[PDB]
C-alpha cells in the first residue's frame, strides 16, 4: 500500500493538497520509494467491502486506486564507459 | 531506540554519522551544535564507530565517514589577528581532527 | 537481505543476516497432555512433536467394551451427553517445553534515506531458546 | 441434601422480647428515656435515635444482680451488628405514641405524605372490614382483612435514622468486662477476622465528598390502575422497570407502563471519607495505609479533611473491583459503615456553656492569674521565654474582627513571626502551638510548594465531577499555619503568604483554574539571620533575606538572640538536663494546664466583642503619635527594621481587644493598652544590648 | 561532569558504585583499571 | 474414596515424624503457648530436607519431584499427630539444601514445572491484602434455621479436582428468603507479589526477568516492596493455554505462578532489611564476662577496622554511634533526640572513605550515599506514584528506609542547598514531612549520619581559621554533634611505622562485635545520676565562658550531645546508670574533638 500526496507546486494558492490510497500487485512493490513523483495508472473504485453500514451518520464510502502501471515523473558503468 | 508510529515496533537507528558509513557526512552550521552532537562527532571522528547501551541494547556500529563542515566565526567576523582556535568556539581535539 | 524475502520463499528454507534488537521471555507450551471428561471420568492422553482438546467425549464412538455400551446409558429413557468441551487438563502428569520470541531487522548502517529499518519475528523453542542477546550479529 | 442446615446458640424471638422490655423499661439514674425520645420523634422534633450499649449492659445488670435471668444483648449486637438494626426498628414502631401536635402548614413534606399514606392504610382496613361484614358468609375477621389488603410496609412509614455507639472503657472496667467495640485499633490491625462486627478505627481524615443522594427504594405509578410500585435497590446499579405487576394489571391482559417519581422515592444522604494511619501507628520502615468509611443519614457533614478522629462502624464486605486476571475465587472490598464520630480536639464553633464546663471554667477563673499562668502552660518545657508565650497566647486567642459597611473589612487575627539565633528552640515552639490549635498545620520550607499551598484540580472517584483540593493553607482555616525556615522559600509562596496575610484570600489566574480562595488563617513564622549568627556590626535590615514591607507586615515581630552568660546558661542547663533525667518541669509551686481545659476557656473567651471607650481612644492617640514621631530617628539611623506605620496602631488595637476578651469582660481598659505597648516594646531588647 | 567525577572517584579505590533512588538502594561491583589521557591547557605544556 | 499409596506414605511419614523428636515437640510447643495465651500463633512447621535424606532418599526424591503425591499425605500425618497429642490443619516449611532446585528467575525454564523449587530475587510490588470467602451462613425468618455452603477453587489444593461451582444462595429449598450472617461466615486474607532478578546479580544492559508468587492465610504481609527474598514452593500451571474451545490464537502459552509456602528475608548491604543474630547461652556468658572489665572501651575500640593506622577517637566516636542513646517522650506530645552524628574534614589521603565503608559493612541496617549522587526526591522519599486501583501513594528514599539506622554520605560538601535544608530537619526533629498534590503525611526518619568531607584548599591550613578551611553554613554544622580534623605531617618515625603496618597488611571478630552491639542496644537502658548532671553542667558552662577559638560553635546541643555521649557510654558499660566516669569520657571526647 502507498499514500499518493499531490504536489506542492501544482496546488492552487490558498488551498491544501489532497492524496489518496494506493496498490500495488506482484512486481509494482517496491519500485518507487518515498519521496519521488510518479505517474500511477490504475481503477478507481470503492472500498466496497468497508467495514459495514451499521454505522451512524451520513453513508459515505472511501474510495482507492488499484495501479496497473507506475512510472518515474546512477552510477554503474561498462566496457564502452570503461574505455573513454 | 524509538517507535515505530505505523508499525508500533521498537526501531534501533544510528544518527547521519552512521548511515553515512563509506560515504560523506555533511554537516551544516557546526558551530550550533549541542552536547550530545559534539560528543557524537568526537566518538565518530576519533574511533569510527558508535557505541549505544540503551533499552536492553549493547553494540557498537562502524562510522568509517568522511565529515564535510561548514561553520562561522565568533560575533560572525574573522578577526585576522587572533589565531584560529580564538575564533571558533570549538575545542582544539574536534578541530585537530 | 531481509528486504528481499517475498512470495517465491514462503514455506522454503532461507539463510538471512541481521542483528537481534529483541527477545521475549519464556513461555510454555505442551508436548503430552492427560486428560479426563469431568462427567463420566474416561480418561485418554495427548502427544504434541494447532492441537485442541476434543470437542466431544470420546467414549462413545470407542467401543472400549461390552459392559461399556452398558455404563453410557442408565436411569431410563434419558440419553448420556456430556456436553460441549467436557475435558480437563491434569497438570501434575503432563509434560511442557520451552519456547521463545525473538526480533532482526536490517542493519543500520545500509537502510535507505528517508525510510525506517525493516524488521520480522522470529520463534525458537526448546535448545535455540536463550542463545543470543540483543545487540549481536 | 443440598443446602444442609446448622444449630448456632442464637435465638431471636427472645432477643426481641428482651429488646421490647428495656425499650420499655429502662431508667436512666421522668418516664422511660426512650419512650420521651419517641413522643419527640413522634411529634417531629427529632430525626435519629442513638442506642447506647452502656445502658443495656445496666439492664443486663439490673436484672441478673436481683436473680431473674437475662441474656447477652450486648455481645449479639457486638458481632453480629448489621442484623439488629432491623429489630430494633421494629420494636420501636410497635410503642411510638401518638403525635400530640397537629400537622400544620409549617411542616416538612415528608412528613405530610407518611401522614397522609397512614390515614390511606387505615381507610384500606376499614373498607375491607366492611365490605367483608356486609357478606354475611372477631380475631378471625381481622385476620382474613389482613390477608387480603395490601398495605405501605412499614419502612415506607418511618422517618427517623437509628444508630449504635460502642461500649466506653469505663462501663466495662466497673462492671469487670472486656469492651471490644471501643479499643481503638489501626487500618493495618483490621484484618477479614473483624467482618460482621461494630468495631472503633482511630485515624486522621484525608479526603471527604459532597453529600448526594442515594436512592434506597424507586416508587413509580401507574395510570392504568392507580397503584404505587416500590423497587428496593442495594447494588452500585440497577434496572428500572418497565411494565407494571400489581396484582389488577397481572391478571389482565392490558398492563399499564410505569412513570418514575422522585418525590415517592426513598432516598439516603450519602458521603465516602478516607482514613489514614497515625505516624505512632506504622511500623518501622513502612508507608501508612488506608481505609473507607461509609457516612448516612444525619451523620453527613461530621467529617472534614484534616481530622483525627476515633470512628465506630460496622465493618462489612463489597464485591470485586480489581483486575479480571487476577481474581482467585471470592475476594471482596472492605468498607466501614458510621455510626458515630467523637474528635481528638474540639472546635471552638460549636462551644456552649453548661454546668460541667461551666464549673472548671468558673474554678479556673477563681484561681486567679488566668493571664501568666495560660501564657506558662505553653510548652513548659522549654525555660524562659516568657513575652514570646504571652504573644503566643496573644494570637492563639485573637482579636475582634470589625464589619464597617459598604462592603470594607478589617482582619482581627494576629500574625507573630520569631527571628533569632540557632538553638534556640523556635521549632519546638512551632509545634507545640500546632498541637494545641485544633485547626492547626506545620510546614518547613521546601517539603511543600506550588499546589502543596493552595489547591489544584483533580477529579472525584466517589462524584463524576472536578472539584479543587486544599493545601497547607486552606486545611488550616479558621486556624493557625506554622511555617519553619521562613526565608528559605520560593518567591511563589512567598506572595501566596503575602496575601493570604494582607486579606485572608488567595487568588489563582492559571489554565483551567480562574477563582478565590478563602483563607481566614493566621500565620506563625520562623526564620535564620542571613549569616547564621546575627551580626551586631550591620544593619538590621541587612541580616535578614525577606524584604522589609513583608516585616512590617505582621504585628509582632520578635529578636531571639544567643548572648553567652555564665549565669542564664546555669539555669537553662539545670532545666534541660531535670527534663531529661525525669519526664516533667522542675517547678514545683506552679501547675500546668491540660490543653483540654486551655481550649474550653480560649473558646468561651472567643464569643466576646468589647468595645473601645473614649479615654482609651485618646490614650491610644497620643502614644500612636509619640511612637511614629520616636521610630523615623531611629531608621534615620539605618537601627531599625520598620519605621512605624498605621498597621503598628491596628496591631495595637488588636492587641488590646485580645487582652480584653481574654480577662472576660464587654469594654476594654487603660492596662489592656499598657500591656500591648509593653510587649512591642519588649519585641526588640535583643538589639539594644 | 562533577557526579561521574565523584562516582569514578568512589570506583578507583572502593570499586564499588552506591546507587540510591527513590525505589531502589544497592552496591555494584565494578572492579576495573583505569587508564587515561590528558593534554594540557594553553595548548602546550609550559616548563615555567 | 481412599488410595492404598495415599495411606502408605501417610504410615511413612508417620513414621518419619516418630523417628525424629524435634518437630513433635514443637507442635505441642505451639499449642501450649496458644492454650496459655488465650494472641494465637498459626499452625505450622519446618522440616529440614537433609533430615529426610538421611532417612529415606525415595520419600525425599518424591517431595523434591513430586510435591502434589507426597506432601498433602506429609501434611495429614502432622495433622494426625497434632489432634492425637492435645488434651485447622496444620501445614509444612521446608528448609535445608535444595541442590539442583535452587535458581534464579532468569534460570527457572519449563524443566522444572511441577516441582519444588527455592528462588532468590528483589521484591518489586505487592499487593493489597484482600479477604475471600469460603463458607457463608443464612438464616429463614419463615422457619428460624440456619444454613451454610462452601466455596473452593483451583489454587487451594495441589492435586486437580472437578470444578464444583456452587451458587450463592438466595432462597431456601422450600421458596423462603435468606438472610446473611456476615459475623458467623467465614473469610481468609490473600495476596499476590511479585519477584525480580537481585541488581546485584542479573547482567549489566540487559533486561531483567520476574515470577509471580502466590500467599495466603498467615504469609500475607511478610515483605514489602524492595526485599531481598527467598521463597520456597511449587512451580504449577493452571487452567487450559487456549486449548479449549477453538482459540485460534496461539501466541499466549499456559499461566505459571508460584503456590508458596516459605518466605524468607535476606540481609544485604545498602538496603532496608536489618541484620540479626540468634543469641546462645555461650555468647550471652562470654558478652557479660567481658562486661566486667575496665578496657572494655579500649578492647572495642581497637577492635573496629584493624587495618587502619591509628585514629582511635574516631574510632570512639564510630562505637558510640553504633550503641548511641535514649530518646525521650513527654506526655505533652514532645520528642527530645537521642542519636548521634559524626563529621570528617580531612587529607584527601587520611583514610575516610576505608572507615566509611566498614561502617556500611558492619552496621545491621545501613544506606550508602554520595554528594551528587542522590538528590531531590531520593533523599525524602518524595516522589508519588500509583496504583492501577486510581490512588496515589509514597515510597521510601534513602532515610525514610534508614529509619532506625544509620546513613553513610560521602563527598558530604558537594550537595547543595535544596537538600541540605531537607536534611536540617531530618537530624533535629526526625521527620519528613510532604505536601503534594494530594498528599499531606509526615513520615518518620529516625536515623544518625556519619559524613566526610574535603577542605576548601584541597588541604588544610592553619595559617587560616576554620571558617576559611570548613565553609559550611554554622547552622549545619550545629546539627553534627562530632567534628574531626585529621592532617597528615610528614614524620620519620611515623611514616616508617605506617609503611611496616602497611606491609603486615598486605602479606575481637566482627560477629562477636555485632552480637554485642545488638545485646546492648535491645537489653539496656539507662537512667540520669545527679554526679553526671554536676559533671556536665561544670564542663558546658566551662566551655560556654571560654575565650578558645574552636572548630564548631557552643549552643544547648552541646549540652544535649554530652547527655547523649554520656548514655552511650553507659549503654556499652552495660550499665542501669550513668556513673561520673561516662560523663567524664564524654567530655573529654567533646573536648579532644573541638581543641
Ligand atoms: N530554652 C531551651 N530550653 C530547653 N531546650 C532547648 C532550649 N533551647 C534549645 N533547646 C534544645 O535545643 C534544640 C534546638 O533545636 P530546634 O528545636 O530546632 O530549635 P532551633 O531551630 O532554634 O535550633 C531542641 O531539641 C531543644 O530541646
Ligand atoms: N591511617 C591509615 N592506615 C592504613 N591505611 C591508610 C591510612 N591512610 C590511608 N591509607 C591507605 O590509603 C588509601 C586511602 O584511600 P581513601 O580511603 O579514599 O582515603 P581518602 O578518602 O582520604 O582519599 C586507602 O586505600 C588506605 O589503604
Ligand atoms: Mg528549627
Ligand atoms: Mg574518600
Ligand atoms: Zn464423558
Ligand atoms: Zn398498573
Amino acid at each position: 500500500r502507498v499514500t499518493l500526496q499531490e504536489a506542492p507546486g501544482t496546488v492552487p494558492p490558498g488551498r491544501l493538497p489532497r492524496h489518496r490510497e494506493v496498490i500495488l500487485l506482484a512486481d509494482l512493490v517496491d519500485v518507487s520509494k518515498p519521496g519521488e513523483e510518479v505517474e500511477v495508472t490504475g481503477i478507481y473504485k470503492n472500498n466496497y467491502d468497508g467495514n459495514l453500514n451499521a454505522k451512524n451518520g451520513f453513508p459515505v464510502f472511501a474510495t482507492i486506486i488499484e495501479a496497473n502501471s507506475i512510472k518515474r515523473r546512477v552510477f554503474s558503468w561498462t566496457e564502452e564507459e570503461e574505455r573513454e | 531506540v524509538r517507535k515505530d508510529p505505523i508499525t508500533k515496533e521498537w526501531t534501533l537507528e544510528g544518527g547521519a554519522l552512521v548511515l553515512a558509513d563509506k560515504g560523506v557526512c555533511l554537516i551544516d552550521e557546526f558551530d550550533k551544535m549541542n552536547d550530545q552532537d559534539r560528543t557524537s562527532i568526537h566518538e565518530a571522528m576519533e574511533q569510527q564507530s558508535i557505541s549505544i547501551s540503551k533499552a536492553g541494547i549493547v553494540t557498537t556500529l562502524q562510522a568509517r565517514c568522511s565529515i564535510i563542515a561548514a561553520a562561522n566565526p565568533n560575533g560572525g567576523r574573522y578577526n585576522s589577528t587572533l589565531p584560529l582556535a580564538q575564533n571558533v568556539s570549538l575545542t582544539e581535539p574536534i578541530l585537530s581532527r | 537481505p531481509l528486504r528481499d524475502l517475498d512470495s517465491e520463499h514462503v514455506s522454503k528454507i532461507v539463510r538471512l543476516s541481521g542483528i537481534i534488537i529483541s527477545t521475549s521471555v519464556l513461555s510454555s507450551r505442551a508436548t503430552y497432555l492427560s486428560i479426563m471428561c469431568r462427567n463420566c471420568r474416561h480418561t485418554t492422553s495427548i502427544t504434541i512433536n494447532t492441537v485442541s482438546l476434543p470437542r466431544s467425549c470420546l467414549s462413545t464412538i470407542e467401543s472400549e467394551s461390552s459392559m461399556a455400551n452398558e455404563s453410557n446409558i442408565g436411569d431410563e429413557s434419558t440419553k448420556k451427553n456430556c456436553g460441549p468441551d467436557p475435558y480437563i487438563i491434569i497438570h501434575e502428569s503432563s509434560k511442557f517445553i520451552d519456547q521463545q520470541f525473538l526480533k532482526l531487522q536490517e542493519i543500520p548502517e545500509l537502510v535507505p534515506v528517508g525510510e525506517m529499518p525493516r524488521n520480522l519475528t522470529m520463534t525458537c523453542d526448546r535448545y535455540l531458546t536463550n542463545k543470543v542477546i540483543p545487540g549481536t550479529r | 441434601a443440598a443446602l444442609p442446615s446448622i444449630q448456632l446458640p442464637v435465638d431471636y424471638n427472645n432477643l426481641f422480647n428482651e429488646i421490647t422490655d428495656f425499650l420499655v423499661t429502662f431508667k436512666q439514674d421522668k418516664g422511660p428515656k426512650y419512650m420521651a425520645m419517641l413522643q419527640k420523634v413522634a411529634n417531629r422534633e427529632l430525626n435519629s435515635v442513638i442506642i447506647d450499649l452502656d445502658d443495656i449492659l445496666q439492664y443486663q445488670n439490673e436484672k441478673f444482680l436481683q436473680g431473674t435471668q437475662a441474656d447477652d444483648l450486648v455481645s449479639a449486637i457486638q458481632q453480629n451488628a448489621n442484623h439488629f438494626t432491623e429489630l430494633f426498628c421494629r420494636a420501636i414502631d410497635n410503642n411510638m405514641p401518638l403525635p400530640t401536635k397537629e400537622i400544620d402548614y409549617k411542616d416538612d413534606v415528608l412528613d405530610v405524605i407518611l401522614n397522609q399514606r397512614r390515614l390511606r392504610n387505615e381507610r384500606m382496613l376499614s373498607d375491607r372490614t366492611n365490605e367483608i361484614r356486609s357478606e354475611n358468609l372477631n380475631d378471625a375477621l381481622r385476620e382474613v382483612v389482613e390477608d387480603e389488603t395490601e398495605l405501605f410496609p412499614p419502612n415506607l412509614t418511618r422517618r427517623y435514622f437509628l444508630y449504635f455507639k460502642p461500649l466506653s472503657q469505663n462501663c466495662a472496667r466497673r462492671y469487670r468486662k472486656k469492651a471490644i467495640s471501643s479499643k481503638p485499633l489501626s487500618v493495618r490491625q483490621i484484618k477479614g477476622d473483624f467482618l460482621g462486627q461494630l468495631i472503633t478505627v482511630r485515624g486522621i481524615i484525608t479526603r471527604v465528598s459532597d453529600v448526594k443522594p442515594a436512592v434506597e427504594v424507586i416508587a413509580y405509578t401507574c395510570d392504568q390502575c392507580g397503584y404505587e410500585v416500590f423497587q428496593e435497590v442495594n447494588s452500585r446499579t440497577f434496572t428500572p422497570l418497565s411494565e407494571c405487576t400489581s396484582e389488577e394489571c397481572s391478571q389482565n391482559q392490558t398492563k399499564g407502563q410505569l412513570f418514575m417519581s422522585t418525590r415517592a422515592s426513598k432516598f439516603s444522604a450519602f458521603q465516602e471519607c478516607k482514613i489514614q494511619e497515625l505516624s505512632q501507628q506504622v511500623p518501622v520502615g513502612h508507608i501508612p495505609r488506608s481505609l473507607n468509611i461509609h457516612v448516612n443519614g444525619t451523620l453527613v457533614r461530621s467529617l472534614s479533611p484534616g481530622d483525627i478522629v476515633d470512628v465506630t462502624g460496622i465493618f462489612l464486605p463489597a464485591p470485586y473491583t480489581g483486575f479480571k486476571a487476577l481474581k482467585a475465587g471470592l475476594l471482596t472490598e472492605t468498607y466501614l459503615e458510621a455510626q458515630f464520630v467523637r474528635q481528638h480536639k474540639k472546635k471552638f464553633a460549636s462551644f456552649s456553656l453548661t454546668s460541667d464546663v461551666e464549673e472548671r471554667v468558673m474554678e479556673l477563673i477563681t484561681s486567679g492569674d488566668v493571664y501568666n499562668r495560660l501564657a506558662k502552660s505553653i510548652a513548659p518545657e522549654i525555660y524562659g521565654n516568657l513575652d514570646v508565650k504571652k504573644a503566643l497566647l496573644l494570637l492563639l486567642v485573637g482579636g475582634v474582627d470589625k464589619r464597617v459597611g459598604d462592603g470594607m473589612k478589617i482582619r482581627g487575627d494576629i500574625n507573630v513571626c520569631l527571628m533569632g539565633d540557632p538553638g534556640v528552640a523556635k521549632s519546638q515552639l512551632l509545634k507545640a502551638i500546632c498541637k494545641i490549635s485544633p485547626r492547626g498545620v506545620y510546614t518547613t520550607g521546601k517539603g511543600s510548594s506550588g499546589v502543596g499551598l493552595t489547591a489544584a484540580v483533580m477529579k472525584d472517584p466517589v462524584t463524576d465531577e472536578m472539584i479543587l483540593e486544599g493545601g497547607a493553607l486552606v486545611l488550616a482555616d479558621n486556624g493557625i499555619c506554622c511555617i519553619d525556615e521562613f526565608d528559605k522559600m520560593d518567591e511563589s509562596d512567598r506572595t501566596a503568604i503575602h496575601e493570604v496575610m494582607e486579606q485572608q484570600t488567595i487568588s489563582i489566574s492559571k489554565a483551567g483554574i480562574n477563582t478565590t480562595l478563602n483563607a481566614r488563617t493566621s500565620i506563625l513564622a520562623a526564620a535564620n539571620p542571613l549569616y547564621g549568627r546575627y551580626n551586631p556590626r550591620l544593619s538590621p535590615l541587612d541580616n535578614i533575606n525577606l524584604p522589609a514591607a513583608l516585616l512590617s507586615r505582621f504585628d509582632i515581630l520578635f529578636l531571639m538572640l544567643d548572648i553567652p552568660s555564665r549565669d542564664d546558661d546555669e539555669k537553662l542547663a539545670e532545666h534541660v538536663t531535670y527534663v531529661h533525667m525525669h519526664n516533667k518541669q522542675p517547678d514545683l509551686d506552679f501547675t500546668p494546664v491540660e490543653p483540654s481545659k486551655m481550649r474550653e476557656y480560649i473558646a468561651y473567651a472567643k464569643t466576646k466583642r468589647p468595645v473601645m471607650s473614649e479615654a482609651v481612644n485618646d490614650y491610644v492617640v497620643q502614644a500612636y503619635i509619640r511612637l511614629r514621631q520616636d521610630s523615623k530617628r531611629e531608621m534615620d539611623s539605618k537601627f531599625s527594621f520598620g519605621q512605624a506605620t498605621p498597621r503598628t496602631l491596628l496591631g495595637i488595637i488588636r492587641l488590646s481587644q485580645a487582652l480584653a476578651k481574654l480577662r472576660l469582660a464587654d469594654m476594654v481598659d487603660i492596662d489592656d493598652v499598657e500591656e500591648a505597648l509593653r510587649l512591642v516594646r519588649v519585641s526588640k531588647e535583643s538589639l539594644y544590648q | 561532569r562533577d557526579e561521574d567525577r565523584v562516582a569514578i572517584h568512589e570506583a578507583m579505590e572502593q570499586q564499588t558504585i552506591s546507587i540510591a533512588k527513590a525505589g531502589i538502594t544497592t552496591v555494584l561491583n565494578s572492579r576495573t583499571s583505569v587508564l587515561a589521557a590528558a593534554n594540557p591547557i594553553y595548548g602546550r605544556y609550559d616548563d615555567l | 474414596a481412599p488410595d492404598a499409596v495415599f495411606g502408605d506414605r501417610v504410615r511413612r511419614f508417620q513414621e518419619f515424624l516418630d523417628t525424629f523428636t524435634s518437630y513433635r515437640d514443637s507442635v505441642r510447643s505451639i499449642q501450649v503457648y496458644n492454650s496459655n495465651n488465650a494472641n494465637i500463633l498459626p499452625h505450622r512447621i519446618i522440616i529440614s530436607l537433609d533430615d529426610l535424606r538421611e532417612f529415606d532418599r525415595s520419600f525425599w526424591s518424591g517431595i523434591l519431584v513430586e510435591p502434589a503425591y507426597f506432601i498433602p499425605p506429609a501434611e495429614k500425618a502432622l495433622t494426625d499427630l497434632a489432634d492425637s497429642m492435645d488434651d485447622h490443619p496444620w501445614k509444612l516449611s521446608f528448609k535445608g539444601s535444595f541442590g539442583a532446585h535452587a535458581l534464579s528467575p532468569r534460570t527457572l525454564t519449563a524443566q522444572h514445572l511441577n516441582k519444588l523449587v527455592s528462588v532468590e530475587g528483589i521484591v518489586t510490588k505487592t499487593s493489597l491484602v484482600r479477604p475471600k470467602l469460603i463458607r457463608s451462613v443464612h438464616y429463614a425468618a419463615k422457619t428460624g434455621r440456619f444454613h451454610y455452603r462452601d466455596y473452593t477453587d483451583a489454587t487451594t489444593t495441589l492435586t486437580t479436582r472437578i470444578p464444583t461451582p456452587a451458587i450463592y444462595p438466595t432462597e431456601d429449598t422450600e421458596g423462603n428468603k435468606l438472610t446473611t450472617e456476615y459475623g458467623y461466615s467465614t473469610f481468609i486474607d490473600h495476596q499476590r507479589i511479585t519477584v525480580q532478578e537481585m541488581p546485584e546479580m542479573a547482567p549489566a544492559g540487559q533486561l531483567p526477568r520476574s515470577i509471580d508468587v502466590i500467599l495466603d492465610d498467615d504469609l500475607v504481609d511478610k515483605t514489602k516492596p524492595g526485599d531481598r527474598v527467598n521463597v520456597v514452593g511449587v512451580f504449577k500451571s493452571l487452567g487450559a493455554g487456549g486449548m479449549n474451545q477453538s482459540n485460534s490464537n496461539t501466541l499466549i502459552g499456559f499461566k505459571t505462578l508460584i503456590l508458596g509456602n516459605t518466605v524468607y528475608p535476606l540481609h544485604a548491604r545498602s538496603t532496608g532489611v536489618a541484620a540479626r543474630q540468634m543469641l546462645t547461652d555461650f555468647d550471652i556468658r562470654n558478652i557479660n564476662k567481658l562486661s566486667k572489665k575496665k578496657d572494655i572501651f579500649d578492647i572495642l575500640s581497637q577492635s573496629l577496622a584493624p587495618s587502619i593506622y591509628g585514629h582511635d577517637h574516631i574510632k570512639k566516636a564510630i562505637l558510640l554511634m553504633l550503641m548511641g542513646g535514649v530518646e525521650k517522650n513527654l506526655e505533652n506530645g514532645s520528642h527530645l533526640r537521642g542519636d548521634i552524628n559524626i563529621l570528617m574534614v580531612g587529607d584527601p589521603s587520611t583514610a575516610k572513605s576505608q572507615l566509611l565503608r566498614f561502617v556500611l559493612n558492619t552496621a545491621s541496617l545501613a544506606i550508602a550515599t554520595t554528594g551528587r549522587g542522590s538528590s531531590g526526591v531520593g533523599l525524602t522519599a518524595a516522589v508519588t506514584t500509583d496504583r492501577e486501583t486510581g490512588e496515589r501513594r509514597l515510597e521510601a528514599g534513602a532515610m525514610v528506609l534508614a529509619d532506625r539506622g544509620v546513613v553513610c554520605i560521602d563527598e558530604f560538601d558537594k550537595m547543595t542547598d535544596v537538600d541540605r535544608v531537607a536534611i536540617h530537619e531530618v537530624m533535629e526533629q526526625q521527620t519528613v514531612t510532604i505536601a503534594k498534590a494530594g498528599i499531606h503525611t509526615t513520615l518518620n526518619a529516625r536515623c544518625s549520619v556519619i559524613a566526610a568531607a574535603n577542605p576548601v584548599f584541597g588541604q588544610y591550613d592553619v595559617n587560616r581559621d576554620p571558617h576559611q578551611n570548613i565553609a559550611l553554613p554554622d547552622s549545619l554544622l550545629s546539627r553534627f554533634d562530632l567534628l574531626f580534623v585529621v592532617t597528615d605531617d610528614i614524620n620519620e618515625i611515623r611514616d616508617r611505622s605506617i609503611s611496616e603496618h602497611v606491609l603486615r597488611t598486605h602479606r575481637v571478630t566482627i560477629p562477636f562485635l555485632r552480637k554485642y552491639v545488638q545485646y546492648a542496644k535491645e537489653r539496656v537502658i539507662p537512667q540520669l545520676t545527679q554526679e553526671a548532671i554536676n559533671v556536665i553542667v561544670k564542663n558546658y558552662t566551662d566551655l560556654r565562658n571560654d575565650d578558645n577559638t574552636k572548630k564548631s560553635p557552643i549552643t544547648a546541643r552541646t549540652l544535649e550531645t554530652l547527655i547523649r555521649l554520656a548514655t552511650a557510654h553507659a549503654k556499652v558499660r552495660l550499665s542501669k546508670t550513668v556513673n561520673k566516669v561516662d560523663a567524664k569520657v564524654a567530655a573529654n571526647l567533646l573536648r579532644f574533638a573541638l581543641l
